[PDB]
Parts: C-alpha cells; sequence; structure tokens
C-alpha cells in the first residue's frame, strides 16, 4: 500500500 | 582552500531551500524536540509511559490522531503515524530541485525504497537513550516499556533505539538533516529505476551543498561528512532488518482509513 499513498500524495 | 564564491553561494542557497522546506513538513523539528527533551521549552511537558498503568492513563490524557492487546494497540498507532510520514516526506521530495521534473515511476521508486530511511533518520531526532517523543511531542514512551512489550514487539523499536544514540551522538542540526534526508532520497542504486543519471547528478550537487554545510557548521569534526555517508550505509541495513521483522508479524499476527 505504500506506492498507492506516494502516487496519492505525489498527484 | 575554501572561498565564498558564485558556487558555494548557490550550495548555501540550496541548504535554505531544503531547510526552509524541511521545517514546512516537518514542524516538529530536531530543535524542538531537543528543548522538549532537555525541559528548555515553554511548550505543554510531555505526559510519560513507563509502565502498563501509565499507558492506560496516557491513551487518555495524551491526544492521538488515530481514533484488545497493549502491544497491538501500540504498533498500529505506529503504523498510523508512518502512513502521515510517507505524505510528508513525499510533500518534501516535491521540494528538492529536479525531483518533480524525473519520470513520476522513478519518482515512486526513490520514495517507496527511501521512506524507512527517512523515517528512521527523523526518529533519532525525537528520541534520547530514556525514550522516544510520540503525539507531536505530546507523549514519551520509554525504551524500556517498549522493551516489555511480547514478542515481537518488544524487539520493533530497540535497534533504531541503538542507531539513534549512535546518530545523535553527531550532534546533526536541522539545517544538516535536511540535505542528508535529501541525499538519501536521491539514491540512483534503487531497484528498477529507468533513468539513473539524471538521479545522480541531483544527488551530486545534494552531497557538494552537505559537504558545504557540515564543514560550515561542524568545525571540529573534520570527517564527519564520511562519518554521514557511513550511516547512510547503516541505514540500508537497519532497513532490511526493519522489513524483516513487519513480514514475521504479518505472518503471526485494520490499518489507516487513507487506504481505505
Amino acid at each position: 500500500g505504500l506506492e498507492a499513498i506516494i502516487r496519492k500524495a505525489l498527484m | 582552500h575554501m572561498q565564498l564564491n558564485p558556487e558555494s553561494a548557490d550550495l548555501r542557497a540550496l541548504a535554505k531551500h531544503l531547510y526552509d522546506s524541511y521545517i514546512k513538513s516537518f514542524p516538529l523539528t530536531k530543535a524542538k524536540a531537543r528543548a522538549i527533551l532537555t525541559g528548555k521549552t515553554t511548550d505543554k511537558s510531555p505526559f510519560v509511559i513507563y509502565d502498563m498503568n501509565s499507558l492506560m492513563m496516557g491513551e487518555d490524557k495524551i491526544k492521538f490522531k488515530h481514533i484488545k492487546e497493549v502491544a497491538i494497540r501500540i504498533f498500529q498507532g505506529c503504523q498510523f503515524r508512518s502512513v502521515e510520514a510517507v505524505q510528508e516526506i513525499t510533500e518534501y521530495a516535491k521540494s528538492i530541485p529536479g525531483f518533480v521534473n524525473l519520470d513520476l515511476n522513478d519518482q515512486v521508486t526513490l520514495l517507496k525504497y527511501g521512506v524507512h530511511e527517512i523515517i528512521y533518520t527523523m526518529l533519532a531526532s525525537l528520541m534520547n537513550k530514556d525514550g522516544v517523543l510520540i503525539s507531536e511531542g505530546q507523549g514519551f514512551m520509554t525504551r524500556e516499556f517498549l522493551k516489555s512489550l511480547r514478542k515481537p514487539f518488544g524487539d520493533f523499536m530497540e535497534p533504531k533505539f541503538e542507531f539513534a544514540v549512535k546518530f545523535n551522538a553527531l550532534e546533526l542540526d536541522d539545517s544538516d538533516l535536511a540535505i542528508f534526508i535529501a541525499v538519501i532520497i536521491l539514491s540512483g542504486d534503487r531497484p528498477g529505476l529507468l533513468n539513473v543519471k539524471p538521479i545522480e547528478d541531483i544527488q551530486d550537487n545534494l552531497l557538494q551543498a552537505l559537504e558545504l554545510q557540515l564543514k560550515l557548521n561542524h568545525p571540529e569534526s573534520s570527517q564527519l561528512f564520511a562519518k554521514l555517508l557511513q550511516k547512510m550505509t547503516d541505514l540500508r541495513q537497519i532497513v532490511t532488518e526493519h522489513v524483516q521483522l513487519l513480514q514475521v508479524i504479518k505472518k503471526t499476527e485494520s490499518l489507516h482509513p487513507l487506504l481505505q
């Protein structure tokens, strides 16, 4: 779920 | 032979840009954490959790942003805080000049493999030999209380304490740490990166900025730069061990509403 939070936080 | 020249001025402007962005994304700074830990602040004195009774009294008095078994409730709080930190660390990464102009998949990869190293770097700011500040400075949980939690939770934070007591003896400040964390984020050796060269280029400029910051800021530690790169190496190890403990727990034992 780490990547999901990162992509979420980047865009 | 060091000179104050346009090149050095640009590296000082980069260091200031990162510091400003660092304390924006993480307002419990080391300066503020150290003031709380040494009792040199006018802010509210943290509630100390040093045993099971003070934890039960603490769940009430300490006001956590999160909402059957003590060890699992503590581990769940720890998990919540790491989810918020991933967002804070991403917001900092976006401030590093060059980072958002990288390939988005490489941005995601640097953050994915970097966030734990950065969490345990920043956690040292909050730690002393007695314990750790929690809930943005409102609580202090002792190191021995955490060690007293049943297996496998008892051994979860102790390696981070061990790292922090040696890391904190370097006496880095927020201006040093802001650049140190940017250096860790711009690691060109992360698995599955598409375009390494532009990452190494940014990292080289950050390494120049870090080296200058440490020379100006640490007159009595001539090889501090080398000692910091040695720590970046040691954080890799800490995180390898941490992901192993996380698997044991996942295979042997509800998450942030941001995931739901």
